[PDB]
């Protein structure tokens, strides 16, 4: 069950970077 | 013999009212800042509406359960603890649309944990947002 | 390494936007009972605050724990229990005056159980009371 | 130390009194 808890943490740092650009 | 609309009207006539007292609560440094992370948590929740659903979907938010809201509490403690500016007003951001996906359920006490353990958290080395949020202009 | 105003900020945030969720839980009926009855108890506010006040300190309202704020339900529903609109009215108006008080020190769980414990009683057999309110106008 | 307890319910029943007749 730990495949949710990468991809959780690997879309909040999507979200991060793309926002510290702008 | 119980009127469904008075007690509802009753109970979140008194919230309104003590959301106000902790408004006066906030001074003018903590009102500006709010009104800044406001901007901000709103802009990202637009674009990346599309993307924090998605959290909202791995974390099963509607489990509404301590069981399971203290699983989103640690996850979202992990994911700080490995904790950048951008991600801080992410995670903001991700309790809102929480908050909106389960804000008709009503008030519940585990929440009201998460919400002050997190808020907590983020509050850890506040300087390297506080300068994120007032290089605005 | 926490900073006060951040972690405060985030809290309120949030809250504020669970109000919002709660607003939108309300219906046209229960909406305009609500502005009605907000006007009522606002009035009463003002006459009665040298009245409301006295029952604020009789009732230790300053206690601010379950071992006196229990106290302060069973005391408020006895009143009940020996009802009609007029003093239901004023246990709102009191309840208000009690936030209104005790709103810096923070929200804390007992007062929530009192105040829908408080708010359901209020509820019993609101036929007369719908009426009190609606003869307005 | 039930005096504390009837002034309440006592000071209740008045205003509620002044709020019949307006
Ligand atoms: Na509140
Ligand atoms: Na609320």
């Amino acid at each position: 069950d730990m495949r949710p808890e990468i991809w959780i943490a690997q879309e909040l740092r999507r979200i991060g970077d793309e926002f510290n650009a702008y | 013999n119980f009127n469904n609309s008075i007690k509802n009207v009753i109970v979140f006539y008194i919230n309104e009212k003590a959301l106000i007292e902790e408004k006066k609560m906030l001074s003018c440094y903590e009102n500006k800042l709010l009104n800044l992370i406001k901007e901000d948590c709103e802009n990202i929740m637009l674009k990346y509406k599309p993307n924090l659903s998605y959290i909202c979907s791995l974390l099963k938010v509607d489990d509404t359960s301590e069981e399971n809201i203290k699983h989103i509490k640690d996850q979202i403690i992990e994911s700080l603890e490995n904790n950048r500016p951008s991600v801080k007003l992410a995670i903001i951001s991700l309790i809102s649309m929480i908050v909106e996906m389960n804000g008709y359920k009503g008030k519940n006490i585990p929440m009201s944990f998460l919400i002050e353990d997190i808020a907590l958290k983020i509050s850890e080395n506040s300087e390297d947002l506080i300068n994120f949020i007032n290089i605005k202009n």
